[PDB]
């Protein structure tokens, strides 16, 4: 999130405030406690465009497949779910796009859904059973992917 | 009754105006229409005194059983510029996926225009309803002669009728225009 | 021939009840605008002594 | 009498008006149907 | 008062209902002769 409003106000300066930024992106509040974070960013210059060329194409996509799923064998549980979508998204008029560029806005859109999805579900990870504070001694076992 | 609501969603926004029509069996025997669950229904106007065609667009029927009875549609209505022109056809092409089955059903805009007359952030719920109520207006088609009804659903509205833009002179006569 | 006698005989009769019918709708939105009219001076009329008063 | 005489004036003058303009409505609403069981 | 704000509302009121009479005469004027070129 904060390195999103680094390039909003690089930009912009009026919609990001300091005061409002540097207070809940520098406190992370996890097992009571509190934890500092030395920031001042270059590592995470693609999931911010990963996750914004995304940001866009979800709300066409997310209409275009759901005109083509329509029937009497619909699955029952989208009758619910069809209302969660906000009123200015369901009137989007796909006749400004071609259907040989939708495709082009398919095959995109599907892809970063997936490998954005895949690398919080990468597991080199490990299960600690055993530890001590003032020791800094930890047991585990290890489970790949 | 489900798939006029159903249209107002997905067919409803790609459009200007909806016809919601609902087909008694006196117009399904006329024009053959075998009702299975199987059938894609398709939609395409034919504009006049103008380049002629419209997109095609895929609607939603589904069979009403027993105060009319019969197949349930929604037709779209197209106004370019504005405005709606009275000699101008909109066709239904009915096809099964599978066999070998085309049918052609046309409508005009004037049996149809004439009958529409009388903290944590909150995410909105709106899914599909039946519960605006229907008002049941009486139509005949020109082509064929069976009678089909028109709903219309309660929601600058109530002040005006709605738009239609007469041809001008020099004209051929209507019964020319229409076929 | 015959099949244009009958397509102009009938097509004139569709035709014609579509625009008298079209001819009722355009007279009675406006007679809904003349009773939005009249009854827009009588509630100024309401106060219309109240408005001499200002 | 600015309450009394404009209260019958402006009144019972305009529901005179606004009784005859539903004389225009109830008109076409019998004879157009006329033209349609008599003549077609 | 009496004779300046009367004589603004019960004048460009009564002008306004007085020219949308006239826009029914000249609807049938217009439509009617519609149906005598176009459907006869």
């Amino acid at each position: 999130v904060y390195h999103i409003y680094s390039k909003i106000s690089a930009g912009a300066p009026g919609d990001v405030n300091m005061a409002e930024l540097d207070l809940y992106t520098t406190n992370v509040s996890f097992m009571g406690r509190t934890y500092r974070l030395d920031v001042d960013l270059r590592v995470l210059d693609d999931l911010s465009m990963y996750l914004c060329i995304l940001s866009a194409l979800v709300p066409r996509g997310c209409l275009r497949l759901l005109t083509a799923l329509v029937r009497h064998d619909r699955h029952p549980l989208t009758e619910v779910f069809e209302g969660v979508v906000p009123d200015e998204v369901t009137r989007i008029d796909l006749d400004q796009l071609s259907v040989p560029d939708d495709i082009t806005r398919m095959r995109v859109m599907f892809s970063y859904l997936q490998s954005l999805s895949s690398i919080f579900n990468l597991g080199p990870r490990l299960h600690v059973y055993a530890y001590s504070a003032e020791t800094l001694a930890a047991s585990c076992w290890y489970s790949p992917r | 009754m489900d798939a006029h609501a159903i249209n107002e969603r997905y067919v409803g926004p790609r459009c200007h105006r909806l016809a919601h029509v609902v087909l008694p069996r006196t117009f399904l025997l006329h024009h053959a229409i075998p009702l299975e669950p199987e059938i894609i229904f398709s939609t395409y106007t034919r504009f006049s005194r103008s380049p002629g065609s419209s997109r095609r667009l895929v609607v939603c029927g589904k069979r009403v059983l027993p105060s009319p009875s019969g197949l349930a549609l929604s037709l779209p209505l197209f106004s370019h510029d504005g405005n709606f022109h009275p000699f101008d056809i909109s066709v239904l092409r009915i096809s099964c996926p599978g066999s070998n089955l085309s049918l052609t059903v046309r409508f005009l805009y004037l049996s149809l225009v004439v009958a529409m007359g009388a903290p944590p952030v909150r995410l909105s719920f709106n899914p599909v309803n039946a519960d605006v109520p229907a008002t049941w207006r009486d139509a005949t088609n020109v082509y064929s002669g069976a009678p089909y009804y028109v709903c219309v659903y309660e929601r600058e509205d109530d002040w005006l009728p709605i738009p239609l833009s007469f041809p001008e002179e020099p004209v051929p006569p209507p019964p020319s225009l229409v076929f | 021939s015959q099949l244009v006698r009958n397509r102009e005989r009938k097509t004139k009769a569709h035709l014609l009840s579509l625009e008298l019918d079209r001819l009722v709708q355009v007279h009675d939105s406006r007679v809904r605008v003349i009773n939005a009219d009249i009854d827009a001076v009588k509630q100024m009329i309401g106060n219309m002594t109240w408005s001499d008063n200002i | 009498t600015d309450i009394d005489t404009a209260k019958i004036t402006l009144i019972s003058f305009i529901r005179r008006i606004k009784q005859k303009v539903a004389a225009l409505s109830a008109s076409l609403a019998e004879t157009v149907d006329r033209i349609k069981k008599w003549y077609l």
